[PDB]
RNA sequence: UUUGGCACCUCGAUGUCGGCUCAUCGCAUCCUGGGGCUGUAGUCGGUCCCAAGGGUUGGGCUGUUCGCCCAUUAAAGCGGUACGCGAGCUGGGUUCAGAACGUCGUGAGACAGUUCGGUCCCUAUCCGUCGUGGGCGUAGGAAAUUUGAGAGGAGCUGUCCUUAGUACGAGAGGACCGGGAUGGACAUACCUCUGGUGUACCAGUUGUCGUGCCAACGGCAUAGCUGGGUAGCUAUGUGUGGACGGGAUAAGUGCUGAAAGCAUCUAAGCAUGAAGCCCCCCUCAAGAUGAGAUUUCCCAACUUCGGUUAUAAGAUCCCUCAAAGAUGAUGAGGUUAAUAGGUUCGAGGUGGAAGCAUGGUGACAUGUGGAGCUGACGAAUACUAAUCGAUCGAAGACUUAAU
RNA sequence: UAAGGAACUCGGCAAAAUGACCCCGUAACUUCGGGAGAAGGGGUGCUCUUUAGGGUUAACGCCCAGAAGAGCCGCAGUGAA
């Protein structure tokens, strides 16, 4: 095979437990940071900004606001130091990429769940 | 893809009005490339018109050209009309092709590799 | 940016030695025609 | 992306309200920098009062980047505007009211002690 | 030692240990068998002919390659095997090792080992100077016009000529290149390829030399 | 490598300082190293010597030649080359014609004392250089793989820690010391990742013309504008690299000698030691006219197998193409065929098609429906075309010794 | 065109950015004329309501609005020039 050959190798790789989304939720993702001492867990809590093409390479980014500073962080799908991950949320978008709102801060940044 | 060392709006008028004439002809005289590439388009085009179906008359309205056939008998149509009431059963069997092509001589003016294009 | 010497005429002779032009294949028609060009259409004494 | 003329906001409460850079040390010939660095820099907007004044010159250490970086994990972290901390030659800074987030790639960087004077770090 | 051969697939990402995350490119090693086996006596080196991938046997009218022809089904023969369709030869080894008719396997490797990848470059074209080489370029406003080509070409009067080693503009190209030092991730042998840290000369579906650095 | 002196070539033209781009050679060496020295305990500074291989910032202020300063850096060298290079760039300054000021001049005008402004031509013939082909030749002909005579390229530093705060030390400073971890810069290879690009992909949207009106489409308006974006090309994005290790070494420093009856870092030894030389690794390389070496395949039927028809191994013409590509060369294929296209599917991208139906006074919304579309990408399918066919293509020379 | 934003340069040359219309506010200094479009702010899409007009008015109607509200949609409403 040519044409089949790559993700018969990668599919070993490839996590499965997670669910389905899209752009306009709101998330909430548990990571297994190891620190020096222990795999303390944390979680961010984000927006689903985008992702593109399959395979190891499906990967996806969330927005966040800190301190009034926005924060995009951006993660593959199936790397192993994800421990979760929850749909806390919808949103009736209409794009694919949602570039268009680090500009805004506030009720501007305002979404529809669902 | 190729270009034609003309612009993306002539170059696009040209082939749908080249397709439009073909469609009146059944085989015309020109050159190499031209062929070539109105090649892949009306062949799209006999895909489409394969179906009949309202949404591809309303996707291939907007290649072809307004245009009227006086056919036999004092009798009219169009190239729409056309396509989607005699050619379609034709081809309606196959799979691909749709067309050939016929090589020739140059031209007096150029060293214009001419050829010939018509239906199959 | 223009000749200093004269072009001595051994030397442009040996330089347009490649400007030539070769030949057509012209072969017969065996599948139909007479002797023309393979694998084409009548284009002198021809079917095919 | 961080070179020399480039505007920097502080994040701590020395008493600069707003910085540009001269300088990126490191390496001969060494023209950017990003976050866990060490640079020059000179105030042009200060707040009235504080430690740092206007035209004084001063060493300070990066913080959040808009060309934010990615990491052994393959994972990428953003922000939406730049910022500095300026330090006490000894990894210490001068202000202690820091503002904003950070990031966590400074641990190494031995600014532990910033990152517990920091609010939520990453 | 333990040379192979194979083309060039593509890259993905791989998450190995510690969820490391490592781009990897991907070699399809296969039907790699041994036609020759020389040796000093004989051709004044100690080494080995390999090939790569079996092709279609001797026909009539055979214009494109895919077919051989005469001489090289008799070298296919001469070892009980196949036409082949890419051939190269080996010194590294040792051949006492290994013996003629042989189908050396992409399991001659494990994940974790040192090795020389040599394949060649995609090759792009004629190009300029500041793509050819690194040549930091002229000005595109004050009034200038001296944008991408070079200027000087040498001195002046003295030494009234150019030297050569001028890095003028010319073909940039295909040509052999020996990355080293890379190193392997996991031997696969169902569709018997390889994974390899990073990126390697050459274009998909090509041809690479793998062998063993050692250092 | 200053100021000059001589006026030999050049005034039927040797036509411009600086700066830009690009260099390249020296060493009387800035970093780098090594040693010896120190008023050097190690470092300090300093002194000498060995050493040129490489490397040897970015800004502010004067056209200013220069120079000063702010930050750094391991250092931020001195020089040569028509005061390196303008048929490669600028012209900021000159020197041009306008004009002003100051001074001098009876004045016309001058100074330089400044000031503002003020036109930089050339289709590359030869050599040369970078790449690319064509021709022919290597005592039989062809295909493929190769040795490599030589040639080119590569050697920069910095840092945390372990040994070791140990030696030195008067502690401070702090080693040489092996490692890994390292970082920068530099050169490389690639687009999996981040991002850009994306003019035949998707959507939205204004004006305006036609399609009678309606919408729907289409045209033109920088691709009409905006958002996104596949393939590929990409870096600011990814991964690599540098180091050694051997000798031969040098300054040297240790050694042992004799002449100079002694001794005394070979004068005949022993050593060691430099980014120095070589090896060391990468690339090109039998036009290496000396033409190499191995393996395989072909071998005039006629026939001094000369020489024709032939012919074979083998090539070429032509044709579908692109991992290649100015061209041509390279490569993949040429019907016993998946080379391209089409068709089908898929991927991926975009973002919920139309028509129905419902809701809604309306704009609009919901479902039908991750819908509908989809260029380069992937598979499959011979539906289309690469079919007929032509041309070339050897006949193993002599000498001698073996045989 | 990322990100930085005159570090380029003799010199921000060039290129960039602004611009229409409506509203609000506009300093110093002045030969009182002006400066001044100073600056600096804000706003414009589409539907329904009229309440109410410019009335298009015969008059609410004709469109523009009296121009005030309520709503619809988009990243974006002198969406172009």
């Amino acid at each position: 095979t040519n044409h089949k050959l790559i993700e018969a190798v990668t599919k070993s790789q490839l996590r499965t437990d997670l669910p389905s989304f899209r752009p306009g939720d709101t998330l909430r993702v548990h990571v297994r940071i190891i620190e020096g001492t222990r795999e303390r867990i944390q979680v961010f809590e984000g927006v689903v900004i985008k992702r593109r093409g399959g395979g190891v390479s499906e990967t996806f980014t969330v927005r966040k606001i800190s301190s009034g500073v926005g924060v995009e962080r951006t993660f593959p799908l199936h790397t192993p130091k994800i421990e979760k991950i929850e749909v806390k949320r919808r949103g009736k978008v209409r794009r694919a990429k949602l570039y268009y709102l680090r500009s805004l801060r506030g009720k501007a940044a305002r979404i529809q769940e669902i | 893809y190729r270009k034609l060392g003309r612009t993306s709006d002539q170059r696009k008028a040209m082939l749908r009005d080249l397709a439009t004439s073909l469609i009146i002809s059944e085989r015309i005289e020109t050159t190499e490339a031209r062929a070539k590439e109105v090649r892949s388009v009306v062949e799209k085009l006999i895909t489409l018109g394969k179906k009949g179906d309202l949404a591809s008359r309303r996707n291939a309205a907007k290649t072809l050209r307004n245009v009227e056939i006086l056919n036999e008998d004092e009798t009219t149509q169009t190239a729409l009309q056309k396509l989607f009431g005699e050619i379609a059963e034709r081809y309606t069997e196959r799979q691909g092709g749709y067309t050939r092509i016929l090589k020739q001589g140059p031209r007096r003016g150029d060293g214009a590799e001419s050829v010939i294009i018509e239906l199959v | 940016a223009v000749p200093k010497r004269r072009t001595s005429k051994t030397r442009k002779n040996k330089r347009r030695t490649h400007f030539k032009i070769s030949v057509p294949g012209m072969t017969e028609c065996p599948n139909c025609g007479e002797y023309k060009l393979s694998h084409r259409v009548c284009k002198n004494c021809g079917s095919y | 992306m961080i070179q020399q003329e480039t505007r920097l906001k502080v994040a701590d409460n020395s008493g600069a309200r707003e910085v540009l850079t001269i300088k990126v040390l490191g390496g001969s010939g060494r023209k950017t920098a990003n976050i866990g660095d060490v640079i020059v820099c000179t105030v042009k907007n200060a707040t009235p009062g504080g430690v740092v004044k206007k035209g004084d010159v001063v060493k300070a250490v990066i913080v959040r980047t808009k060309s934010g970086v990615r990491r052994n994990d393959g994972s990428y972290i953003k922000f939406d505007e730049n910022a500095c901390v300026i330090i006490r030659d000894d990894k210490g800074p001068r202000g202690t009211r820091i503002f904003g987030p950070v990031a966590r790639e400074l641990r190494e960087g031995n600014f532990m002690k910033i990152v517990s004077l920091a609010p939520e770090v990453l | 030692t333990k040379g192979i051969l194979g083309r060039k697939i593509g890259m993905t990402q791989v998450f190995g240990e510690n969820g490391e995350l490592i781009p990897v490119t991907v070699v399809e090693a296969k039907e790699n068998v041994v036609l020759q086996k020389k040796t000093v006596e004989v051709d004044g080196y100690n080494a080995i002919q390999v090939g790569f991938e079996d092709k279609k046997a001797y026909k009539k009218d055979a214009k494109s390659n895919k077919y051989a022809n005469k001489p090289a089904e008799g070298h296919a023969k001469k070892a009980d095997a196949a036409p082949k369709r890419f051939i190269r030869e080996f010194r590294n080894v040792d051949v006492d090792a290994y013996e003629v008719g042989q189908e050396v396997s992409v399991d001659t490797f494990v994940a974790g080992d040192v090795i020389d990848v040599t394949g060649v470059s995609k090759g792009k074209g004629f190009q300029g100077a500041i793509k050819r080489h690194g040549q930091s370029r002229g000005p595109m406003s004050h009034g200038s016009h001296f944008h991408r080509a070079p200027g000087s070409v040498g001195m002046a009067s003295d030494a009234s000529r150019v030297f050569k080693g001028q890095k003028m503009p010319g073909r940039m190209g295909g040509n052999t290149v020996t990355v080293q030092n890379l190193e392997v991730v996991q031997v696969d042998t169902e569709n018997k390829v390889i994974l390899v840290k990073g990126n390697v000369p050459g274009p998909k579906k090509g041809l690479v030399e793998i062998r063993t650095s050692i250092k």
